[PDB]
Protein backbone atom coordinates (compact mmCIF):
# COMPACT_ATOMS: atom_id res chain seq x y z
CA UNK A 1 0.00 0.00 0.00
CA UNK A 2 2.60 2.25 0.42
CA UNK A 3 4.82 4.16 -2.41
CA UNK A 4 7.72 2.58 -0.86
CA UNK A 5 6.05 -1.13 -1.03
CA UNK A 6 5.56 -0.24 -4.67
CA UNK A 7 8.85 1.06 -5.79
CA UNK A 8 10.82 -1.79 -3.96
CA UNK A 9 8.54 -3.98 -7.08
CA UNK A 10 10.68 -2.31 -9.76
CA UNK A 11 14.32 -3.46 -8.15
CA UNK A 12 15.39 -6.33 -6.48
CA UNK A 13 18.13 -5.78 -3.58
CA UNK A 14 17.70 -3.25 -1.22
CA UNK A 15 19.02 -2.07 2.62
CA UNK A 16 17.87 0.78 4.89
CA UNK A 17 15.78 1.38 7.91
CA UNK A 18 12.20 2.39 7.96
CA UNK A 19 10.31 4.26 9.48
CA UNK A 20 6.54 3.34 10.97
CA UNK A 21 4.56 6.14 12.54
CA UNK A 22 1.07 5.21 14.09
CA UNK A 23 -1.87 7.58 14.23
CA UNK A 24 -4.39 7.30 16.75
CA UNK A 25 -7.63 8.77 15.88
CA UNK A 26 -10.28 7.85 18.83
CA UNK A 27 -11.80 10.80 20.79
CA UNK A 28 -9.71 13.51 22.73
CA UNK A 29 -11.72 11.95 25.72
CA UNK A 30 -9.77 8.44 25.17
CA UNK A 31 -6.83 7.31 26.80
CA UNK A 32 -4.99 3.77 27.04
CA UNK A 33 -1.46 2.29 26.57
CA UNK A 34 -0.19 0.32 23.46
CA UNK A 35 2.92 -2.16 23.50
CA UNK A 36 4.66 -1.70 20.14
CA UNK A 37 7.38 -4.11 20.16
CA UNK A 38 9.73 -5.20 17.45
CA UNK A 39 11.52 -8.50 17.09
CA UNK A 40 14.64 -9.25 14.65
CA UNK A 41 14.25 -11.62 12.03
CA UNK A 42 15.46 -15.27 12.66
CA UNK A 43 13.82 -15.19 16.25
CA UNK A 44 9.70 -16.06 16.41
CA UNK A 45 7.24 -13.83 17.29
CA UNK A 46 7.06 -13.40 21.15
CA UNK A 47 4.64 -15.96 22.59
CA UNK A 48 2.95 -13.12 25.37
CA UNK A 49 3.29 -9.09 26.29
CA UNK A 50 5.70 -9.58 29.30
CA UNK A 51 8.27 -12.16 26.82
CA UNK A 52 7.81 -9.10 23.96
CA UNK A 53 8.39 -6.61 26.71
CA UNK A 54 11.76 -7.88 27.62
CA UNK A 55 13.06 -7.05 23.61
CA UNK A 56 12.91 -4.02 21.54
CA UNK A 57 9.90 -2.44 22.58
CA UNK A 58 7.97 0.89 22.60
CA UNK A 59 5.49 1.43 25.05
CA UNK A 60 2.51 4.07 23.74
CA UNK A 61 0.41 6.29 25.60
CA UNK A 62 -2.14 8.24 24.36
CA UNK A 63 -0.88 11.25 25.96
CA UNK A 64 0.43 11.27 22.30
CA UNK A 65 -1.81 11.49 19.72
CA UNK A 66 0.92 10.11 16.93
CA UNK A 67 4.13 11.16 17.67
CA UNK A 68 5.05 7.35 18.43
CA UNK A 69 7.18 6.49 15.52
CA UNK A 70 8.97 2.91 15.59
CA UNK A 71 12.73 2.98 13.95
CA UNK A 72 13.73 -0.33 12.44
CA UNK A 73 16.96 -0.88 12.55
CA UNK A 74 17.91 -2.77 9.02
CA UNK A 75 16.43 -4.48 6.11
CA UNK A 76 18.46 -6.77 3.89
CA UNK A 77 17.85 -9.78 1.23
CA UNK A 78 18.92 -13.00 1.62
CA UNK A 79 11.61 -15.70 9.34
CA UNK A 80 13.92 -13.93 6.54
CA UNK A 81 12.71 -10.35 7.85
CA UNK A 82 11.69 -9.37 11.50
CA UNK A 83 8.29 -8.67 12.56
CA UNK A 84 7.02 -5.79 14.57
CA UNK A 85 3.55 -6.52 16.68
CA UNK A 86 1.20 -4.09 18.61
CA UNK A 87 -0.07 -5.14 21.93
CA UNK A 88 -2.76 -4.00 24.02
CA UNK A 89 -0.33 -2.99 27.11
CA UNK A 90 -3.63 -1.79 28.64
CA UNK A 91 -8.01 -1.64 27.73
CA UNK A 92 -9.48 0.99 25.84
CA UNK A 93 -10.85 3.50 28.37
CA UNK A 94 -13.12 6.34 27.56
CA UNK A 95 -15.93 8.03 29.59
CA UNK A 96 -19.74 8.23 29.01
CA UNK A 97 -20.98 9.41 25.46
CA UNK A 98 -17.41 8.87 23.77
CA UNK A 99 -17.46 6.13 21.37
CA UNK A 100 -16.04 2.19 22.38
CA UNK A 101 -14.22 1.57 19.50
CA UNK A 102 -11.52 3.61 17.56
CA UNK A 103 -9.43 2.92 14.45
CA UNK A 104 -5.78 3.79 14.40
CA UNK A 105 -3.51 4.42 10.96
CA UNK A 106 -0.56 3.29 9.89
CA UNK A 107 2.17 5.55 7.88
CA UNK A 108 5.64 4.12 7.27
CA UNK A 109 8.57 5.31 4.80
CA UNK A 110 12.34 4.73 4.89
CA UNK A 111 15.01 6.79 6.18
CA UNK A 112 18.03 8.97 4.44
CA UNK A 113 20.08 5.36 4.81
CA UNK A 114 17.54 3.65 2.21
CA UNK A 115 18.51 2.19 -0.94
CA UNK A 116 17.80 0.05 -4.11
CA UNK A 117 20.22 -1.53 -6.28
CA UNK A 118 19.12 -4.10 -9.35
CA UNK A 119 16.44 -2.90 -11.31
CA UNK A 120 13.50 -5.11 -12.38
CA UNK A 121 9.79 -4.34 -14.45
CA UNK A 122 7.55 -6.09 -12.30
CA UNK A 123 4.52 -4.50 -12.88
CA UNK A 124 0.80 -6.20 -13.32
CA UNK A 125 -0.66 -4.04 -15.44
CA UNK A 126 -0.37 -3.67 -18.35
CA UNK B 1 12.18 9.52 28.26
CA UNK B 2 14.12 5.80 26.64
CA UNK B 3 16.75 3.96 28.62
CA UNK B 4 18.44 0.97 26.67
CA UNK B 5 16.12 -0.38 24.07
CA UNK B 6 12.81 0.69 26.59
CA UNK B 7 10.97 3.53 25.77
CA UNK B 8 8.10 4.41 27.99
CA UNK B 9 6.42 7.43 27.66
CA UNK B 10 5.45 9.78 30.73
CA UNK B 11 5.41 13.12 32.39
CA UNK B 12 8.62 14.28 33.12
CA UNK B 13 7.50 17.49 35.19
CA UNK B 14 5.91 15.56 38.16
CA UNK B 15 6.85 15.53 41.98
CA UNK B 16 9.39 12.92 42.08
CA UNK B 17 10.19 11.82 45.72
CA UNK B 18 12.57 10.06 47.03
CA UNK B 19 12.62 7.20 49.48
CA UNK B 20 13.65 8.86 53.19
CA UNK B 21 15.81 11.43 51.32
CA UNK B 22 18.56 9.25 49.65
CA UNK B 23 19.43 8.10 46.13
CA UNK B 24 20.12 4.72 45.70
CA UNK B 25 24.20 4.54 45.48
CA UNK B 26 26.66 1.69 44.77
CA UNK B 27 28.33 0.21 47.63
CA UNK B 28 31.79 1.28 48.06
CA UNK B 29 32.28 -1.43 51.40
CA UNK B 30 33.92 -4.61 51.56
CA UNK B 31 30.64 -7.24 51.87
CA UNK B 32 31.64 -8.30 48.14
CA UNK B 33 29.63 -6.57 39.57
CA UNK B 34 28.18 -3.83 38.62
CA UNK B 35 25.67 -4.09 35.76
CA UNK B 36 24.12 -1.34 34.32
CA UNK B 37 23.29 -2.57 30.47
CA UNK B 38 20.78 -4.73 29.90
CA UNK B 39 19.64 -4.74 33.45
CA UNK B 40 19.16 -0.77 33.18
CA UNK B 41 15.87 -0.71 31.00
CA UNK B 42 12.32 -0.35 31.99
CA UNK B 43 10.30 -3.12 33.22
CA UNK B 44 6.37 -2.88 32.28
CA UNK B 45 4.60 -5.53 34.29
CA UNK B 46 0.87 -6.62 33.14
CA UNK B 47 -1.96 -3.65 33.44
CA UNK B 48 -3.92 -4.49 37.05
CA UNK B 49 -7.65 -3.43 36.66
CA UNK B 50 -8.90 -0.47 39.18
CA UNK B 51 -12.49 -1.55 39.96
CA UNK B 52 -15.23 -0.15 42.50
CA UNK B 53 -14.90 -3.39 44.44
CA UNK B 54 -10.96 -3.58 44.14
CA UNK B 55 -9.17 -3.90 48.12
CA UNK B 56 -5.88 -2.89 46.59
CA UNK B 57 -3.03 -4.46 45.33
CA UNK B 58 1.24 -5.36 46.97
CA UNK B 59 4.16 -6.15 45.00
CA UNK B 60 7.22 -7.75 46.59
CA UNK B 61 11.17 -6.98 46.24
CA UNK B 62 12.92 -8.35 44.85
CA UNK B 63 10.66 -11.05 44.12
CA UNK B 64 8.46 -9.55 41.44
CA UNK B 65 11.84 -9.27 38.99
CA UNK B 66 12.66 -12.85 39.97
CA UNK B 67 11.92 -15.15 36.89
CA UNK B 68 10.28 -12.23 34.84
CA UNK B 69 13.53 -10.47 33.77
CA UNK B 70 17.19 -10.47 32.50
CA UNK B 71 17.30 -8.91 36.15
CA UNK B 72 16.48 -11.93 37.21
CA UNK B 73 19.03 -14.00 36.22
CA UNK B 74 21.53 -12.23 37.83
CA UNK B 75 19.46 -12.59 40.92
CA UNK B 76 19.45 -16.18 40.67
CA UNK B 77 22.86 -16.71 39.86
CA UNK B 78 24.41 -14.56 42.47
CA UNK B 79 24.03 -15.38 45.88
CA UNK B 80 24.34 -12.32 46.93
CA UNK B 81 22.41 -8.88 45.91
CA UNK B 82 21.72 -5.31 46.56
CA UNK B 83 19.67 -2.60 44.42
CA UNK B 84 17.73 0.58 44.28
CA UNK B 85 14.13 1.04 42.44
CA UNK B 86 12.91 3.62 40.37
CA UNK B 87 8.86 3.22 40.75
CA UNK B 88 6.66 4.55 38.29
CA UNK B 89 2.90 3.69 39.21
CA UNK B 90 0.72 5.37 36.24
CA UNK B 91 -3.00 4.96 35.89
CA UNK B 92 -5.03 6.72 32.64
CA UNK B 93 -8.53 7.51 33.37
CA UNK B 94 -11.03 10.14 31.95
CA UNK B 95 -12.53 13.12 33.22
CA UNK B 96 -15.49 11.71 34.17
CA UNK B 97 -14.14 9.10 36.50
CA UNK B 98 -13.09 9.31 40.25
CA UNK B 99 -10.73 7.65 42.69
CA UNK B 100 -7.83 7.85 44.87
CA UNK B 101 -4.61 5.64 44.90
CA UNK B 102 -2.15 5.18 47.67
CA UNK B 103 0.95 4.04 46.45
CA UNK B 104 3.39 3.31 49.32
CA UNK B 105 6.66 1.54 50.24
CA UNK B 106 7.45 -0.40 53.40
CA UNK B 107 10.33 -2.47 53.76
CA UNK B 108 10.01 -5.89 55.52
CA UNK B 109 6.54 -5.45 54.43
CA UNK B 110 5.41 -9.29 56.66
CA UNK B 111 2.31 -10.64 56.05
CA UNK B 112 0.10 -12.07 58.06
CA UNK B 113 -2.70 -14.83 57.86
CA UNK B 114 -5.90 -14.87 59.97
CA UNK B 115 -7.27 -16.98 63.61
CA UNK B 116 -10.28 -16.59 64.56
CA UNK B 117 -12.57 -19.12 66.81
CA UNK B 118 -12.32 -19.84 70.83
CA UNK B 119 -8.83 -21.08 70.16
CA UNK B 120 -6.50 -19.24 67.80
CA UNK B 121 -4.25 -21.48 66.24
CA UNK B 122 -3.23 -20.74 62.85
CA UNK B 123 -0.53 -21.62 60.21
CA UNK B 124 2.16 -19.08 58.42
CA UNK B 125 1.42 -17.46 54.81
CA UNK B 126 2.52 -19.40 51.91
CA UNK B 127 4.73 -18.26 49.31
CA UNK B 128 2.43 -16.82 46.75
CA UNK B 129 1.04 -14.41 49.49
CA UNK B 130 4.61 -14.10 50.98
CA UNK B 131 5.85 -13.61 47.41
CA UNK B 132 3.57 -13.09 44.69
CA UNK B 133 5.95 -12.17 41.97
CA UNK B 134 5.48 -9.54 39.25
CA UNK B 135 1.34 -10.97 39.47
CA UNK B 136 1.14 -9.26 42.88
CA UNK B 137 -1.63 -10.12 45.25
CA UNK B 138 -4.76 -8.39 46.11
CA UNK B 139 -5.20 -7.25 49.61
CA UNK B 140 -7.04 -9.47 52.27
CA UNK B 141 -7.54 -6.73 54.77
CA UNK B 142 -6.66 -3.85 53.48
CA UNK B 143 -7.47 -1.84 56.28
CA UNK B 144 -5.21 -3.43 58.54
CA UNK B 145 -2.55 -3.80 55.76
CA UNK B 146 -3.03 -8.32 56.38
CA UNK B 147 -0.54 -8.00 59.40
CA UNK B 148 -2.61 -5.85 61.68
CA UNK B 149 -0.81 -2.54 60.86
CA UNK B 150 -3.23 0.43 60.01
CA UNK B 151 -2.74 1.86 56.42
CA UNK B 152 -4.59 5.30 58.51
CA UNK B 153 -1.22 5.65 58.72
CA UNK B 154 0.67 4.12 56.00
CA UNK B 155 1.76 7.98 54.60
CA UNK B 156 5.02 7.38 56.88
CA UNK B 157 6.81 5.52 54.04
CA UNK B 158 7.67 7.03 50.98
CA UNK B 159 4.05 7.92 49.45
CA UNK B 160 2.01 9.32 46.69
CA UNK B 161 -1.50 9.80 45.76
CA UNK B 162 -2.83 9.38 43.06
CA UNK B 163 -6.06 11.49 42.41
CA UNK B 164 -7.81 10.84 39.26
CA UNK B 165 -9.22 14.80 39.46
CA UNK B 166 -5.68 15.78 40.09
CA UNK B 167 -2.78 13.45 39.41
CA UNK B 168 -2.44 10.29 36.53
CA UNK B 169 1.37 9.30 37.94
CA UNK B 170 3.07 8.22 40.84
CA UNK B 171 7.11 8.36 41.13
CA UNK B 172 8.74 6.45 43.93
CA UNK B 173 12.58 5.99 44.14
CA UNK B 174 13.91 3.54 46.85
CA UNK B 175 17.47 3.28 47.92
CA UNK B 176 18.50 -0.15 48.82
CA UNK B 177 17.31 -0.29 52.68
CA UNK B 178 18.66 -3.12 54.67
CA UNK B 179 20.48 -4.22 57.96
CA UNK B 180 23.39 -5.44 55.92
CA UNK B 181 24.80 -4.02 52.68
CA UNK B 182 24.43 -7.07 50.96
CA UNK B 183 21.65 -10.06 51.10
CA UNK B 184 20.07 -12.69 49.14
CA UNK B 185 17.49 -12.05 46.08
CA UNK B 186 15.23 -14.97 46.36
CA UNK B 187 15.31 -15.14 49.84
CA UNK B 188 15.14 -11.06 51.24
CA UNK B 189 12.19 -9.41 50.20
CA UNK B 190 13.65 -5.92 51.40
CA UNK B 191 10.41 -4.20 50.56
CA UNK B 192 6.68 -4.87 49.50
CA UNK B 193 4.64 -1.67 47.03
CA UNK B 194 1.89 -1.01 48.35
CA UNK B 195 -1.16 0.36 46.23
CA UNK B 196 -4.45 0.90 47.87
CA UNK B 197 -8.00 2.75 47.54
CA UNK B 198 -8.62 4.87 49.89
CA UNK B 199 -11.37 6.57 47.88
CA UNK B 200 -13.37 4.17 46.05
CA UNK B 201 -13.44 4.11 42.08
CA UNK B 202 -16.85 5.62 41.31
CA UNK B 203 -19.05 6.89 37.90
CA UNK B 204 -21.84 6.83 36.31
CA UNK B 205 -22.84 3.91 34.19
CA UNK B 206 -21.77 3.61 30.64
CA UNK B 207 -17.92 4.72 31.38
CA UNK B 208 -15.50 2.20 31.22
CA UNK B 209 -15.65 -0.15 34.44
CA UNK B 210 -11.93 -0.54 34.87
CA UNK B 211 -9.39 2.40 34.99
CA UNK B 212 -5.74 0.73 34.04
CA UNK B 213 -2.85 0.56 36.51
CA UNK B 214 0.87 0.43 34.95
CA UNK B 215 3.41 -0.02 36.57
CA UNK B 216 7.15 0.51 34.75
CA UNK B 217 10.18 -0.14 37.46
CA UNK B 218 13.57 0.12 36.57
CA UNK B 219 16.40 -0.86 38.95
CA UNK B 220 18.41 2.89 39.81
CA UNK B 221 21.63 1.03 41.02
CA UNK B 222 21.65 -2.28 40.79
CA UNK B 223 24.62 -4.16 42.34
CA UNK B 224 24.71 -7.70 42.49
CA UNK B 225 28.26 -9.46 42.78
CA UNK B 226 28.72 -12.30 44.57
CA UNK B 227 29.57 -15.21 42.64
CA UNK B 228 28.10 -17.33 39.73
CA UNK B 229 26.10 -20.12 40.58
CA UNK C 1 5.88 23.41 76.34
CA UNK C 2 9.16 24.68 76.00
CA UNK C 3 11.94 21.88 76.13
CA UNK C 4 11.90 18.66 73.59
CA UNK C 5 14.83 16.34 75.29
CA UNK C 6 11.49 14.51 76.23
CA UNK C 7 10.49 13.16 72.61
CA UNK C 8 14.06 11.61 72.03
CA UNK C 9 14.24 7.90 71.01
CA UNK C 10 16.41 7.43 74.16
CA UNK C 11 13.92 9.05 76.60
CA UNK C 12 11.53 7.08 75.31
CA UNK C 13 12.75 3.55 75.19
CA UNK C 14 15.35 4.30 78.70
CA UNK C 15 13.11 2.84 81.26
CA UNK C 16 14.08 -0.28 83.57
CA UNK C 17 11.01 -2.03 83.35
CA UNK C 18 10.08 -5.71 84.88
CA UNK C 19 10.73 -8.13 81.64
CA UNK C 20 10.70 -11.56 83.54
CA UNK C 21 10.16 -13.25 86.81
CA UNK C 22 11.93 -16.34 87.43
CA UNK C 23 10.69 -19.05 89.87
CA UNK C 24 12.32 -21.35 92.03
CA UNK C 25 10.08 -22.96 94.29
CA UNK C 26 10.70 -25.40 97.78
CA UNK C 27 8.39 -28.44 95.94
CA UNK C 28 6.18 -27.59 93.12
CA UNK C 29 5.78 -28.72 89.37
CA UNK C 30 7.53 -25.88 87.85
CA UNK C 31 10.65 -26.11 88.75
CA UNK C 32 11.62 -29.11 90.36
CA UNK C 33 14.90 -28.82 89.59
CA UNK C 34 15.72 -25.54 91.51
CA UNK C 35 17.24 -24.02 88.32
CA UNK C 36 15.71 -22.07 84.88
CA UNK C 37 16.51 -20.64 81.60
CA UNK C 38 15.03 -17.24 80.70
CA UNK C 39 15.78 -16.46 76.75
CA UNK C 40 16.04 -12.62 76.52
CA UNK C 41 12.67 -11.56 75.40
CA UNK C 42 11.87 -7.49 74.87
CA UNK C 43 8.34 -8.26 74.87
CA UNK C 44 8.47 -9.48 78.35
CA UNK C 45 7.44 -5.99 79.29
CA UNK C 46 3.92 -5.69 77.68
CA UNK C 47 3.76 -2.57 75.76
CA UNK C 48 7.57 -2.82 74.57
CA UNK C 49 6.58 -5.04 71.78
CA UNK C 50 4.09 -2.59 70.16
CA UNK C 51 6.93 0.81 71.01
CA UNK C 52 9.40 -1.21 69.73
CA UNK C 53 7.81 -2.16 66.42
CA UNK C 54 7.37 1.35 65.62
CA UNK C 55 10.48 1.46 63.96
CA UNK C 56 11.83 -1.81 61.95
CA UNK C 57 15.49 -1.74 62.34
CA UNK C 58 17.34 -0.73 65.72
CA UNK C 59 20.21 -0.61 67.89
CA UNK C 60 20.59 -0.61 71.34
CA UNK C 61 22.39 -1.89 74.66
CA UNK C 62 20.57 -3.26 77.69
CA UNK C 63 20.90 -2.96 81.31
CA UNK C 64 19.41 -6.04 83.15
CA UNK C 65 18.66 -6.06 87.19
CA UNK C 66 17.81 -8.74 88.91
CA UNK C 67 15.52 -8.24 92.33
CA UNK C 68 15.19 -11.52 93.91
CA UNK C 69 13.12 -12.03 97.04
CA UNK C 70 10.93 -15.25 98.54
CA UNK C 71 7.31 -15.18 97.15
CA UNK C 72 6.33 -13.01 100.80
CA UNK C 73 9.02 -10.83 99.78
CA UNK C 74 10.96 -12.15 102.72
CA UNK C 75 15.16 -11.82 102.17
CA UNK C 76 16.55 -14.76 102.87
CA UNK C 77 20.10 -15.99 103.87
CA UNK C 78 20.65 -17.66 99.93
CA UNK C 79 23.69 -17.60 97.45
CA UNK C 80 22.52 -17.23 93.30
CA UNK C 81 24.55 -17.31 90.65
CA UNK C 82 23.05 -15.65 87.58
CA UNK C 83 24.92 -17.05 84.48
CA UNK C 84 24.73 -15.07 80.76
CA UNK C 85 24.69 -17.94 77.76
CA UNK C 86 25.56 -16.15 74.95
CA UNK C 87 24.25 -17.05 71.26
CA UNK C 88 26.81 -19.60 70.42
CA UNK C 89 27.47 -21.50 73.85
CA UNK C 90 24.45 -24.27 74.25
CA UNK C 91 22.29 -23.67 77.34
CA UNK C 92 22.43 -25.88 80.52
CA UNK C 93 19.71 -28.96 80.61
CA UNK C 94 21.10 -30.37 84.27
CA UNK C 95 21.75 -28.75 87.65
CA UNK C 96 25.07 -30.59 87.19
CA UNK C 97 25.62 -29.14 83.56
CA UNK C 98 29.44 -28.08 82.42
CA UNK C 99 27.31 -25.19 81.36
CA UNK C 100 27.66 -23.81 84.78
CA UNK C 101 31.42 -24.18 84.76
CA UNK C 102 32.33 -22.69 81.71
CA UNK C 103 34.13 -19.66 81.58
CA UNK C 104 32.98 -18.22 78.45
CA UNK C 105 29.83 -18.07 80.04
CA UNK C 106 29.87 -14.71 82.21
CA UNK C 107 28.21 -15.41 85.71
CA UNK C 108 27.17 -13.14 88.83
CA UNK C 109 27.14 -14.39 92.07
CA UNK C 110 25.08 -12.81 94.80
CA UNK C 111 22.99 -12.44 98.02
CA UNK C 112 19.53 -11.76 98.33
CA UNK C 113 20.83 -9.61 101.66
CA UNK C 114 23.21 -7.49 98.30
CA UNK C 115 21.08 -4.89 96.48
CA UNK C 116 20.03 -6.51 93.06
CA UNK C 117 22.38 -7.67 90.54
CA UNK C 118 23.16 -5.11 87.82
CA UNK C 119 25.16 -5.81 84.28
CA UNK C 120 24.92 -4.90 81.09
CA UNK C 121 24.54 -6.53 77.62
CA UNK C 122 26.07 -4.84 74.66
CA UNK C 123 24.75 -5.34 71.31
CA UNK C 124 24.70 -8.98 70.12
CA UNK C 125 23.52 -9.18 66.87
CA UNK C 126 25.81 -10.24 64.14
CA UNK C 127 24.36 -7.66 61.69
CA UNK C 128 24.62 -3.65 62.06
CA UNK C 129 21.10 -3.67 63.59
CA UNK C 130 18.12 -5.22 65.30
CA UNK C 131 15.20 -6.77 62.98
CA UNK C 132 12.21 -6.99 64.15
CA UNK C 133 10.28 -7.25 60.62
CA UNK C 134 11.76 -10.08 58.32
CA UNK C 135 9.67 -10.35 55.29
CA UNK C 136 12.24 -13.89 53.24
CA UNK C 137 14.06 -16.64 55.29
CA UNK C 138 16.92 -16.96 57.03
CA UNK C 139 19.08 -19.64 55.52
CA UNK C 140 20.75 -19.04 52.01
CA UNK C 141 19.88 -21.57 50.53
CA UNK C 142 17.24 -23.65 48.01
CA UNK C 143 15.98 -25.76 50.82
CA UNK C 144 12.31 -25.32 50.16
CA UNK C 145 11.26 -29.10 50.88
CA UNK C 146 9.77 -28.47 54.83
CA UNK C 147 7.19 -26.82 56.73
CA UNK C 148 8.09 -22.98 56.14
CA UNK C 149 7.29 -21.58 59.92
CA UNK C 150 10.63 -20.06 59.22
CA UNK C 151 8.92 -16.93 58.05
CA UNK C 152 9.54 -14.14 59.81
CA UNK C 153 12.23 -15.72 61.76
CA UNK C 154 15.29 -13.66 62.43
CA UNK C 155 17.69 -15.63 64.48
CA UNK C 156 20.40 -12.76 64.15
CA UNK C 157 18.54 -10.67 67.35
CA UNK C 158 19.28 -13.26 69.14
CA UNK C 159 20.68 -11.58 72.65
CA UNK C 160 21.16 -14.76 74.62
CA UNK C 161 19.94 -16.00 77.76
CA UNK C 162 20.59 -16.05 81.44
CA UNK C 163 20.31 -18.75 83.50
CA UNK C 164 19.19 -18.66 87.30
CA UNK C 165 20.13 -21.20 89.96
CA UNK C 166 20.76 -21.73 93.04
CA UNK C 167 24.78 -22.05 94.31
CA UNK C 168 25.74 -25.50 96.18
CA UNK C 169 25.76 -28.88 95.71
CA UNK C 170 22.32 -29.68 97.49
CA UNK C 171 19.18 -28.21 96.77
CA UNK C 172 18.23 -24.49 98.43
CA UNK C 173 16.59 -24.61 102.02
CA UNK C 174 14.28 -21.12 100.97
CA UNK C 175 11.89 -20.58 98.41
CA UNK C 176 12.88 -18.06 95.71
CA UNK C 177 11.39 -15.97 92.98
CA UNK C 178 14.09 -13.91 90.84
CA UNK C 179 12.40 -10.81 88.86
CA UNK C 180 14.40 -9.49 85.80
CA UNK C 181 14.32 -6.00 84.98
CA UNK C 182 15.55 -4.72 81.12
CA UNK C 183 16.63 -1.16 80.65
CA UNK C 184 17.55 0.00 76.79
CA UNK C 185 20.44 2.36 76.87
CA UNK C 186 21.48 3.70 74.00
CA UNK C 187 19.31 3.46 71.20
CA UNK C 188 18.83 3.89 67.50
CA UNK C 189 15.86 3.36 65.44
CA UNK C 190 15.49 3.80 61.64
CA UNK C 191 12.63 2.88 59.89
CA UNK C 192 9.08 4.34 61.05
CA UNK C 193 5.95 1.86 60.40
CA UNK C 194 2.28 2.65 61.55
CA UNK C 195 2.07 1.68 65.08
CA UNK C 196 -0.01 -1.43 65.87
CA UNK C 197 -3.47 -1.69 65.07
CA UNK C 198 -5.00 -5.30 66.35
CA UNK C 199 -4.78 -7.64 69.35
CA UNK C 200 -1.21 -9.38 68.75
CA UNK C 201 -1.83 -13.39 68.36
CA UNK C 202 1.86 -15.26 68.10
CA UNK C 203 5.46 -14.20 69.23
CA UNK C 204 7.57 -13.94 66.01
CA UNK C 205 4.86 -12.85 63.63
CA UNK C 206 2.68 -10.18 62.93
CA UNK C 207 -0.78 -11.98 62.68
CA UNK C 208 -3.65 -10.87 63.53
CA UNK C 209 -7.66 -11.91 64.20
CA UNK C 210 -10.06 -13.11 61.81
CA UNK C 211 -12.42 -10.18 63.21
CA UNK C 212 -10.73 -6.98 62.99
CA UNK C 213 -11.26 -4.32 64.87
CA UNK C 214 -10.97 -0.28 65.13
CA UNK C 215 -9.07 2.25 67.27
CA UNK C 216 -12.09 4.03 68.40
CA UNK C 217 -15.46 4.47 67.13
CA UNK C 218 -17.34 6.95 69.55
CA UNK C 219 -19.21 9.23 67.24
CA UNK C 220 -22.59 7.60 66.21
CA UNK C 221 -23.01 9.61 63.44
CA UNK C 222 -20.48 11.89 61.12
CA UNK C 223 -22.65 15.16 62.01
CA UNK C 224 -23.18 15.03 65.43
CA UNK C 225 -20.03 15.36 68.01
Amino acid sequence: STLLGQLCGYYTQWSGSLEVTFMFTGSFMATGKMLIAYTPPGGPLPKDRATAMLGTHVIWDFGLQSSVTLVIPWISNTYTTGLVSIWYQTNYVVPIGAPNTAYIIALAAAQKNFTMQLCKDASDIL
Amino acid sequence: LTIGNSTITTQEAANIIVGYGEWPSYCSDSDATRPDVSVNRFYTLDTKLWEKSSKGWYWKFPDVLTETGVFGQNAQFHYLYRSGFCIHVQCNASKFHQGALLVAVLPEYVIGTVAGGTGTEDSHPPYKQTQPGADGFELQHPYVLDAGIPISQLTVCPHQWINLRTNNCATIIVPYINALPFDSALNHCNFGLLVVPISPLDYDQGATPVIPITITLAPMCSEFAGLRQ
Amino acid sequence: SHSTAETTLDSFFSRAGLVGEIDLPLEGTTNPNGYANWDIDITGYAQMRRKVELFTYMRFDAEFTFVACTPTGEVVPQLLQYMFVPPGAPKPDSRESLAWQTATNPSVFVKLSDPPAQVSVPFMSPASAYQWFYDGYPTFGEHKQEKDLEYGACPNNMMGTFSVRTVGTSKSKYPLVVRIYMRMKHVRAWIPRPMRNQNYLFKANPNYAGNSIKPTGASRTAITT
